[PDB]
RNA sequence: AGGCGCGCAA
RNA sequence: CGGCGAGAAGGGAAGUGUGUUUCAAAGAA
RNA sequence: UGGGAGCGAAGAUAAUCUAAUAUGUAGCUCCGUUCAUGGAAAUCAAAAGAGCUUUCACUGAUUGUAUUUAUGAAACGUGAAAAAAAAAAAA
């Protein structure tokens, strides 16, 4: 287990391409904003990158308990809803989860 | 990000209006 | 076993699945009556003429022949021997 | 309107309209030239009897275009080679009772049917006919019977 | 599938092997007896229990320990007056 | 024909592939479910033709073994993925046969209009408003529309 | 029958002038047309529409709504002549709408293959009149004209030249190609034809003012002196604008009474305001021009027309499209360009007074090429730039627009001193 | 092809039913045919279910043809039909429709949809369209003609590109 | 019916 | 030289875009 | 009765152990096996189609469930077996 105190910094592209780089900085510079000019493949040249603010665990045991008893189904229903709202299960050009279930009611294929 | 696109929705409504009265 | 590295048709798009309306590029920019009436009556009286034979319907004057016809019909008739 | 609608015509509709023009003696070289282009474009989707009717109607109306009739002849030959034997016989019987027709096409269908009947050998070959004895009676009426066909028919009977 | 008024909708069309291999401890809550297709009990046949009778349910914990328990019906002893029988009927269950 | 000669046994459809871009010596017309670009180019270089006819599973079964059907079924229309595939194959250079949807017809009309005037505006700006030349050799409106639609669909490709 | 009322429509049309004797008859014809629905042909519908277009009142309004309803149904069966006839009719009766106009124009574009010479002339006239710039349609029609030049009479050639020049569709080479054919019948052409050719040549800025002077001579001879009273307002404005633009003052004293009568006449035009600006400014500032005063009500109406033009510019979205890229250009040239400002006695769409640079867009609505305005702005000290509409349309991306505007701005910046040679 | 795959029936039911064709069988060639049976084929598209003269009967199909009265083409009538292997003859279309019971409430048809399907198959083998469908004369807004929205991820990517 | 294999050269 | 049409439940299921497909929770050896 | 119904374990595998497997097995009680089970679609599927129920082979140890051990005659479908629907309004 690492004992380093260095802070993790994620530099997001200012071109709004969602591209990012990752590094670390000293704890003395917590309030110092890092900025760099680095290549962005989304736009195919060097743009600015800025550090962002970056404001329980669903484990295998909890997943098994939920799927065998269904007493806290909302936790995973929320993830399904997020995927549905984002654009999963659109029937086309999707090898992973083209459909919510097959005709018989199974959630296949298994992609994770 | 609107969904479904308003132009698609309006076009579908206009296509349905004459057939469905 | 071996394929060319570049597939030049990847990225093919079928149609316009666009966010916005399909607006046409033009949309951003948007005495003689005696001659007109005489021409309209001259055209109207023609439609009402009794035809001698059923095949004489298109026996009209050159000026009133559609231009494209005036350019292409001679070639068609020179090639369509009877 | 007819010239506009021609590209969406069916083959039997091509034949029907040309036959109507031939019946009514409505010949107009401009319209016929316009129509024949669509006809040639749709030629590979025209049945044999309909092509016969189209050629006959055009000849009656007075069209004398060698290139057009050569395209028609090539299409006729290909369709003859493509037809199976039973439908070949059916098209023969259809062609024998047409308003307008082409005698060369009639001769071609007759020759193809004769060749197919003489090619028959065994019961499997004769099985291609819906009614072998009705076909025999037709060939008797037309004086088309042959020794090879009779031998194949006897094997089929066995 | 058919017989949507009875239990077993997703078993009806899965196969013979699954039907024979079905594990009862998979069912946590009790199923109504009529929809399950369970034999009436002697107590039910000696009383008027309608849709209720002895049943079973499974206990499952986060440790995944399973346990099946028999559960009795909620029955009362009540008296009725019957004109057709011309008599009071004490202590019907 | 391939199945019956046992050149290849058909379960889902035959796909042609060429090796090392080697040439093909014979002029042939062949119908298949798929084909690689090298195969298509080699076939067409000598005057050949590659055809793709849309077929559902049942349609392919009836096409390979019609003798098992008392009543042959009518071919069904493709879905969005198969329409995309068929138009991509047509762009590749194959002949394509399927029932085209009404929405696709209408949108093709609109796209053709728009791209035609994009070309018209470009030509007018360059100063080529008048189509000088013999009309017997100039391209037709349909051919121009086909060219523009193909380029629009190939926008994000390497051509 | 159903033709008796068509013949009676034409009979009443015979009273087109002084439309008072036939008013009750029109009141009855409107009811007859309404009650005889689904009893005429498409061309009989066109005839009724044409007959009632040249009248006003309740019967005309009812016929207006009736033809508006029936035209949508009967459009597919019409021929280009009647498509154009109904287009003009509805434009007259003010019942036209954008959707129906688009339907008519699309029908004509599809039916291009059936266009005759008269149909070509009419469609081009309508497109020029309404400033309907459809590149593909215009290219096809111009190709027809330039392939069948010999099939057009000189009058039709003059009309086509005027329409295309107004649409900004011809170059100098095309104008020369058309004028080569038009040259043989200039004397035979009537007054209106000569006026149309003169306006077209003025807009084109023909490199040979010789032909312009010749056309002026023919127009003057054909229309006589002002005392004769044969001059029409459009012809007078055309002659005056051509004279002022080409600087023919030393040879056109005869234009002085023409200007006098033009200014004496009242102002009701809707699209000649730009040319009236140009002649006013040339007369006021160019001393060599004929010296005629400008009534204060003329000046005030011209100012009000300018203000309406500014309102239309604000309504138009093209202005914002250019504004965004001009703002983007500030990163390179820091131009503080502003909208609808004053550069001399003119109103300018885009102005930056710090660098004295004015930019405008060449709309088809203007009958002038703005050459007089550019010359006057240069004299006053303002660097004037005009963007050609077709060249602006050609550009598809903001990068291309930026390069185009950089090329436009390169010239003046050297003169202003913001760039080094 | 576009017109053919969209035609709407217009003839009268009686006139249509007068056009019945008795099935006629012819064997395929020993090898392979040079093309597909093209009775109702336009541009390579089968636009109508076609009776197949060139069927290769197996044991089950031959049993059905030989034993079941519904396949006895020499006693076949469009108005009186047997269903599958039935020996009862049912009135068409009177037995295909739901009826009211002694309480006046709706009751399922005496022939179920499954047997109506067999009657339809008999019609098709006799070369007759199924005229007894509820909306035979009405055009349909086919499922394949609906305009599809592509994957939502495409629109999200376009929004992000903007 | 189905299963495996089906040159990477020319 | 085929014409506005022969009583089809207002309910179940199918992606939630149902315009479309299919069935009738109701019967015998 | 390795068929059907009810209740329902541990030794064994997981190299301990839990789930899962063993197994819905053993014991116990009850049916009593083609004159039987079951069953004539508010079924399955795709925008083409199949046609109650049942048996065999393939699809395939595939897609699945279990996520250290293993389990899985899956669904649609294909080739065969058998073939059936319903005497019957009274007399």
């Amino acid at each position: 287990r690492s004992r380093s105190k260095r802070l993790f910094v994620q530099l997001k592209s200012a071109a709004m391409t969602n591209f990012c780089y990752v590094t670390r900085k000293s704890p003395e510079k917590k309030n110092f904003r890092i900025a760099l000019r680095k290549y962005d493949p989304g736009v195919n040249k060097h743009v600015m990158f800025y550090e962002a603010r970056l404001p329980k665990q669903i484990t295998l045991s909890l997943q098994r308990y939920i799927r065998w008893t269904g007493k806290q189904v909302k936790l995973l229903l929320d993830k399904v809803e997020k995927a549905w709202e984002y654009g999963r299960f659109q029937k086309y050009f999707d090898n992973q989860a083209p459909l919510l279930t097959d005709r018989r009611g199974r959630a296949v294929p298994r992609y994770k | 990000f609107p969904w479904p696109p308003e132009h698609h929705t309006a076009r579908r409504k206009r296509r349905q209006a004459p057939g469905l009265g | 076993i071996k394929v060319p590295r570049v597939d030049p048709f990847k990225g093919f798009r079928l149609a316009r699945f666009s966010l916005h309306e399909p607006t046409m590029p033009w949309e951003k920019f948007e005495d003689e009556a005696q001659a007109l009436g005489e021409e309209t009556q001259r055209l109207e009286r023609l439609d009402h003429e009794e035809l001698s034979d059923a095949a004489a319907y298109d026996d009209m004057s050159l000026t009133d022949m559609p231009l494209t016809e005036r350019m292409h019909r001679p070639k068609r008739l020179e090639n369509f021997k009877m | 309107r007819v010239l506009k609608l021609a590209p969406s015509f069916y083959s039997h509709e091509f034949a029907d309209f040309l036959c109507c023009l031939a019946r009514l003696k409505i010949a107009n070289p401009s319209f016929l030239s316009a129509f024949s282009q669509t006809l040639v474009s749709r030629l590979p989707e025209i049945a044999f009897p309909d092509a016969c009717r189209c050629v006959g109607a055009l000849r009656s109306l007075g069209v004398a275009q060698q290139s057009l009739f050569d395209l028609f002849d090539e299409r006729q030959k290909k369709e003859l080679e493509l037809l199976p034997t039973q439908l070949l016989l059916e098209d023969f019987q259809k062609v024998l009772s047409l308003e307008f027709s082409w005698q060369a096409y009639e001769n071609m269908i007759q020759e193809e049917f004769i060749k197919r009947t003489e090619a028959m050998v065994d019961d499997k070959d004769v099985d291609e006919l819906a009614d072998p004895f009705a076909c025999l009676n037709f060939m008797k009426t037309r004086n088309l019977v042959s020794d090879k066909f009779l031998l194949a028919l006897s094997k089929w009977c066995r | 599938p058919k017989n949507l008024n009875l239990w077993g909708k997703y078993l009806r069309l899965v196969g013979r092997g699954a039907r024979r291999g079905f594990k009862k401890w998979q069912v946590i809550p009790p199923i109504p007896v009529k929809a399950y297709g369970r034999e009436p009990s002697a107590a039910s046949q000696t009383g008027l229990y309608h849709d209720e009778d002895f049943n079973y349910h499974t206990k499952r914990t986060f440790s995944m320990r399973r346990t099946r328990r028999k559960i009795k019906p909620n029955v009362f002893r009540r008296t009725f007056t019957s004109s057709l029988l011309n008599v009071t009927i004490p202590n019907v269950r | 024909h391939l199945n019956d000669s046992r050149c290849v046994k058909v379960k889902n459809g035959v796909s042609l592939f060429n090796v090392n871009d080697y040439p093909f010596p014979y002029k042939i017309s062949i119908e298949v479910a798929g084909a690689d670009q090298s195969s298509i180019d080699a076939i067409r270089r000598v005057g050949g033709e590659v055809i793709i006819v849309y077929r559902n599973r049942l349609n392919l079964r009836a096409h390979i073994k019609p003798y098992k059907f008392e009543v042959l079924p009518k071919t069904a229309r493709p879905n969005l993925e198969m329409v995309h595939y068929l138009e991509k194959m047509r762009a590749r250079g194959c002949v394509v046969k399927y029932v085209k949807p009404q929405w696709l017809i209408d949108e093709e009309k609109s796209l053709k209009t728009e791209l035609a005037e994009f070309e018209a505006e470009a030509l007018i700006a360059k100063g080529e408003a008048i189509e000088r030349g013999d009309p017997d050799l100039r391209e037709s409106v349909d051919d121009l529309q086909q060219r523009l639609l193909k380029r629009f669909r190939l926008r994000e490709t390497r051509a | 029958d159903a033709r008796c009322l068509v013949d009676l429509c034409w009979a009443v049309w015979g009273f087109r002038g002084a439309p008072d004797v036939v008013e009750p008859l029109l009141n009855r014809m409107a009811s007859v047309v309404v009650r005889r629905e689904n009893a005429f042909t498409p061309k009989q519908l066109g005839t009724i529409a044409f007959t009632f277009s040249w009248f006003r009142g309740a019967p005309t309004d009812t016929v207006a709504d009736f033809v508006l309803a029936e035209c949508v149904k009967l459009l597919p069966e019409m021929e280009p002549f009647h498509v154009t006839l109904l287009f003009g009719s509805l434009r007259r009766m003010r019942c036209l709408n954008r959707d129906v106009a688009n339907l008519m124009i699309e029908k004509l574009t599809d039916d291009i293959d059936r266009f005759t010479s008269d149909d070509v002339v009419g469609v081009l006239r309508a497109l020029a009149a309404n400033s309907i710039t459809r590149g593909f349609l215009l290219r096809r029609v111009a190709t027809l004209v330039f392939d069948n030049l010999d099939s057009f009479k000189p009058k039709q050639l003059a009309s086509v030249l005027n329409s295309l020049t107004l649409l900004r569709f011809l170059t100098v080479e095309n104008g020369e190609e058309l004028f080569s054919c038009l040259s043989g019948s200039l004397s035979e052409l009537p007054a209106a034809s000569i006026a149309e050719i003169l306006e077209a040549l003025t807009i084109l800025n023909f490199p040979r003012p010789e032909v312009v002077r010749t056309c002026l001579d023919l127009l003057a001879e054909k229309n006589g002196l002002i005392s004769q009273g044969s001059w029409v307002r459009d012809h007078m404005i055309i002659a005056a604008h051509a004279v002022i633009q080409f600087q023919l003052y030393d040879k056109n004293p005869v234009v002085k009474p023409l200007l006098e009568e033009l200014f004496r006449s009242r102002v009701n035009s809707s699209r000649t305001q730009h040319r009236v600006e140009e002649v006013i400014h040339a007369l006021d500032l160019e001393k060599a021009s004929p010296r005629v005063d400008v009534p204060p009500y003329w000046r005030a109406m011209i100012d009000q027309a300018n203000r309406e033009e500014q309102a239309r510019l604000e309504h138009s979205g093209l202005q914002n499209e250019l504004t965004l890229v001009l703002d983007s250009l500030r990163g390179k040239f820091q131009l503080q360009i502003q909208k609808n400002q004053q550069a001399g006695p003119y109103s300018v769409q885009f102005l930056d007074d710090e660098t004295k640079i004015c930019i405008e867009i060449d709309y088809p609505c203007c009958r002038t090429p703005h050459i007089i305005k550019a010359r006057h702005l240069k004299q006053l000290g303002y660097h004037y730039l005009l963007v050609d509409c077709w060249q602006w349309r050609r550009l598809r991306s903001e990068a291309e627009q930026t390069v185009f505007l950089k090329q436009l701005l390169s010239g003046p910046l050297l003169e202003v001193g913001r760039l080094e040679g | 092809l576009q017109r053919a795959v969209r035609e709407i029936p217009w003839k009268s039911r009686q006139d249509i039913l007068r056009e019945r064709e008795r099935p006629v069988y012819a064997a395929e060639c020993r090898g392979t045919p040079r093309r597909e049976y093209s009775k109702n084929v336009i541009d390579g598209v089968r636009v109508k279910p076609t009776f197949n003269p060139f069927v290769k009967l197996n044991k089950a199909k031959r049993y059905v043809l030989d034993n079941w009265p519904s396949r006895n083409w020499d006693d076949w009538s469009p108005y009186r039909c047997y269903v599958r292997g039935s020996r009862r003859r049912y009135n068409i279309p009177q037995d295909l429709l739901p009826y009211k019971d002694e309480l006046g409430e709706w009751h399922p048809p005496r022939l179920s949809a499954r047997y109506q399907a067999d009657v339809k198959k008999q019609y098709l083998m006799n070369n007759l369209p199924w005229v007894w469908q509820k909306d035979f004369y009405e055009g349909k807004m086919h499922f394949g003609d609906r305009e599809p929205l592509g994957p939502k991820v495409w629109y999200r990517k376009a929004f992000r590109e903007e």
